[PDB]
RNA sequence: AGCUAGUAGGUGGGGUAACGGCUCACCUAGGCGACGAUCCCUAGCUGGUCUGAGAGGAUGACCAGCCACACUGGAACUGAGACACGGUCCAGACUCCUACGGGAGGCAGCAGUGGGGAAUAUUGCACAAUGGGCGCAAGCCUGAUGCAGCCAUGCCGCGUGU
RNA sequence: CCGCAGAAGAAGCACCGGCUAACUCCGUGCCAGCAGCCGCGGUAAUACGGAGGGUGCAAGCGUUAAUCGGAAUUACUGGGCGUAAAGCGCACGCAGGCGGUUUGUUAAGUCAGAUGUGAAAUCCCCGGGCUCAACCUGGGAACUGCAUCUGAUACUGGCAAGCUUGAGUCUCGUAGAGGGGGGUAGAAUUCCAGGUGUAGCGGUGAAAUGCGUAGAGAUCUGGAGGAAUACCGGUGGCGAAGGCGGCCCCCUGGACGAAGACUGACGCUCAGGUGCGAAAGCGUGGGGAGCAAACAGGAUUAGAUACCCUGGUAGUCCACGCCGUAAACGAUGUCGACUUGGAGGUUGUGCCCUUGAGGCGUGGCUUCCGGAGCUAACGCGUUAAGUCGACCGCCUGGGGAGUACGGCCGCAAGGUUAAAACUCAAAUGAAUUGACGGGGGCCCGCACAAGCGGUGGAGCAUGUGGUUUAAUUCGAUGCAACGCGA
RNA sequence: GCUUACCACUUUGUGAUUCAUGACUGGGGUGAAGUCGUAACAAGGUAACCGUAGGGGAACCUGCGGUUGGAUCACCUCCUU
RNA sequence: AGGAGGUGAGGUUUU
């Protein structure tokens, strides 16, 4: 049943996105909050809270430069029934440098020009633009 | 469409049927015309077309359109067949190369002297 | 019986009469078995009491490897004096044209059964005019192209 | 959709230039198989070539490496190196010669002929150069090779004029 | 290479209506003929044959043969399954695929560095020589591959520990045509027996076959027998689907609601496999009131094998088995999360001044409308055809064809898997306009209905068709031709 | 020289697969609309379709279960909207 | 629009 919590967390961001919601609320994990953390770093979201100990429950707040909503375009990419791997040079980047292919390196959780720039590779969890 | 049923079983390429199977991948075939006639046309083109059933080297009796203004074709005839076919026709998918040992050009023909078989006269 | 399927499911032959025709040695001996290529005869007014015109020589194997025996060879109608200028009258200001239908046979002679058919009008083009005028028009219009 | 019992292994002998059921005697009754065993059809493989931006698809033209083959099949010997492409033995087909007592042959080498096909080459010259094998060596020969002939079969260039 | 006379010795093919670069004439007249397609050619062909003239390549031009591309038309990058081809009829489940949260440890998948190697040849890059080129050649890169040594521990995974947030059990109830068996009540139909009782009954748009003075039909009494349970009963409920409908009892499954306690990922989806599986049909033994395949008789029609009528067997009913096919549909596979809403039906529960049936709501099933979004549109729209993930199945133009053969199952009828040869260049789905409907609604008509008088019956004249001749010149053919041109 | 075992080829008997042929027979496609009826597209004039059984010279018809991928709505009367 | 009040199909299938 519950076979991703990445693309549910994904999926969630999204339909907030397309329904104008400020916040969206879900269970929390290491791996979710180190996405929202790599995707705070560019900003495409205002702010992540995780409140709670026995329920650790994760809120992310959506950016809002306009009508539009900040964040157009978010596909998972290493999905448990097809995994993504790339070589150190040989990370996609998406929309030739606009936005963040976010991958999961050695070191750990970063972006594209991150793990160029560390020269190392990982698993692709999802494109955001 | 899902990934594991791709690899259980590869998405497989449909086979397709060449559209002159008596040739084998070979430019021309060679035979003898079992007989020569004229066929009855379809709706629109009414216009008589002229036909030859033979029989060639492989053992296959096939049916060839005759082009050109009157033919110089006969049953008993060591004929060449190139391939090609005729919407026109129904049933027929070859063609006869006018010209190959039993065949003349097109009489009174000026113009195609090379897809026609005349060679190009002095004056 | 050499019914002649065109003129059968058009313009139903109306008129007819028996008798033979004039024939080399090359275009005969095989109208006796009953090959023949009579589809549509367009017979045409000739001053030899209208000529046998239309209709070609059957395609058995009789042939000199050449031609047949003649792709285009004069085939000779049989009337005394009754349809010179009563045919050229009919098919000036009638609309009967006469065509050959059937080859009866006397057991010796190949009999021109010509009938006097009427000429039915064509179908209506009006459609695949205009279609044809706007296929040119569209391949005129492409000049505002660069 | 089941196959296999010399088949899976072990214990010893023999055999191999060396390991090993390669083989023998005994014992154990396993081994392989849904990742396709067994069986049927097809197929020389690779570097590569064509088509494609790419992943892909087709194929193995020329050349190179490897494999297998030498009328079909079986077997062995010599030789370090073969079950031998112009060594040997034998079964079968075919062909040829014979004095009718009896013998020879295998162009998938160069050419060339008969048949097939849509369709494809001269029965040339030379060891002149390289290479090959033999030999003190000069030197022998090489249809490997190099050159020559025909074909517009493919690529390139020039000309029929200003 | 130098001299030798003279341009003197050397150009063809295809196409010319759109795809595609190119226009005129002559002749034939759906004929002859061109073609890859669209499609030409029915007296005026830039399309056919020829001629003239233009265009594209050129010692080479066209046809044909094979691969890929365009074909995203096998799509992994890069398709779809409600109506175009496509969700198995439904459920269980193994191998298999994937997998909630936290810690430690392993280095397996993954990532980094280094080594050897990826024969040469060939592609490519920088250069060079053949009059430049074709061709040859030097150097370099590449050949994305493979194995080895050492690190990285974020993720997937091996191992060891845990948690409830998933998944199950227990406590207490709620609703339910959930399933099976055994009894039981009434209405109604049929039949039998009894009484009264006469010329008709039955039936159709109309008639007749059919029964009937032997006493029918009709009406009161009693009895026999089989099937289903009028109302409640409802886009109501239950069940995985099929399906389930008087009442009672017995055995029993499933769902939901209330928190609480417990195990703690034990989970999700499945090929093969297993079970259930409307109706019809088949076998055995009963039963049969009505209904009625097939069949018989009477109607209709030009004929009726059928819709009209009277009979009428199998079956419909029961018990045990076989068959496993349906428009088995929500034409929408199962599971998990998110996303505006508006109105509803039914159930449980807290809750409120229960002031009353009402008020604030909340969970389980279901109906309609509808926003964003999606779709070719119709339309789905919190029970998505929307956003995503996990798994299985299915589709690759139509017919042939879910057909033959082969295999398996079944007593049989048959069911499952499942093609090719061949043929066509379309097949199809949504939607628009018109047309049509022995479709509906509305309004009109010497049109219908109501009256009055005419033709076809008789004589004569005018025109036409048929015949005839030397012509019976010729034109027109329902309304809209026929005392018409005239 | 004799002989034993291992084959290879040949022969016999019995099987399996494939090809061609085979008197005859069954179904399918194309062409003519030639013959016959009108089953479907409208309420196609008996609404069809799907499953299954039977019948007919055939499109089909009838018996039982299911669907709307069907039509008027209400030729009148009511009362709710 | 909640429940039941009823017509009108032997009268034409082809092109
Ligand atoms: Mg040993
Ligand atoms: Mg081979
Ligand atoms: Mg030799
Ligand atoms: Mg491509
Ligand atoms: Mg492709
Ligand atoms: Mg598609
Ligand atoms: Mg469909
Ligand atoms: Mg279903
Ligand atoms: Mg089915
Ligand atoms: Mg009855
Ligand atoms: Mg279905
Ligand atoms: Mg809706
Ligand atoms: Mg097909
Ligand atoms: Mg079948
Ligand atoms: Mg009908």
């Amino acid at each position: 049943s519950m076979q991703d919590p990445i693309a549910d967390m994904l999926t969630r961001i999204r339909n907030g996105q397309a329904a104008n919601k400020a916040a969206v609320t879900m269970p929390s994990s290491k791996l979710k909050v180190a996405i929202a953390n790599v995707l705070k770093e560019e900003g495409f979201i205002e702010d992540f809270k995780v409140e709670g100990d026995t329920k650790p429950e994760l809120e992310l707040t959506l950016k809002y430069f306009q009508g539009k909503a900040v964040v157009e375009s978010i596909q998972r990419v290493s999905r448990p029934g097809l995994r993504i791997y790339k070589r150190k040079d040989e990370l996609p980047k998406v929309m030739a440098g606009l936005g963040i292919a976010v991958v999961s390196t050695s070191k750990g959780v970063m972006t594209d020009r991150a793990a160029r720039q560390a020269g190392l590779g990982g698993e692709i969890i999802c494109y955001v633009a | 469409a899902t990934v594991n049923q791709l690899v259980r079983k590869p998405r497989a390429r449909k086979v397709a049927k060449s559209n002159v199977p008596a040739l084998e991948a070979c430019p021309q075939k060679r035979g003898v015309c079992t007989r020569v006639y004229t066929t009855t046309p379809k709706k629109p083109n009414s216009a008589l077309r002229k036909v030859c059933r033979v029989r060639l080297t492989n053992g296959f009796e096939v049916t060839s359109y005759i082009g050109g203004e009157g033919h110089n074709l006969q049953e008993h005839s060591v004929i060449l067949i190139r391939g090609g076919r005729v919407k026109d026709l129904p049933g027929v998918r070859y063609h006869t190369v006018r010209g190959a040992l039993d065949c003349s050009g097109v009489k009174d023909r000026k113009q195609a002297r090379s897809k026609y078989g005349v060679k190009r006269p002095k004056a | 019986i050499a019914l002649n399927k065109r003129a059968r499911h058009e313009y139903f032959i109306e008129e007819e009469f028996e008798a033979g025709l004039a024939l080399q040695g090359w275009e005969v001996k095989s109208l006796r078995a009953g090959k023949a290529n009579i589809s549509d005869s367009y017979v045409l007014l000739r001053d030899g009491e209208a000529f046998l015109f239309g209709a070609n020589i059957t395609p058995m194997a009789v042939a000199s490897t050449h031609v047949v025996c003649d792709p285009t060879r004069t085939r000779k109608l049989l009337l005394n004096q009754r349809e010179l200028d009563s045919l050229y009258g009919r098919v000036n200001r009638e609309g009967y044209t006469v065509v050959a239908l059937s080859l009866y046979w006397k057991n010796a002679w190949c009999k021109v059964k010509i009938g006097v058919a009427k000429g039915k009008k064509q179908h209506d083009k009006r459609s695949d005019i205009k279609e044809r005028e706007w296929q040119v028009d569209k391949a005129r219009i492409m000049k505002n192209a660069h």
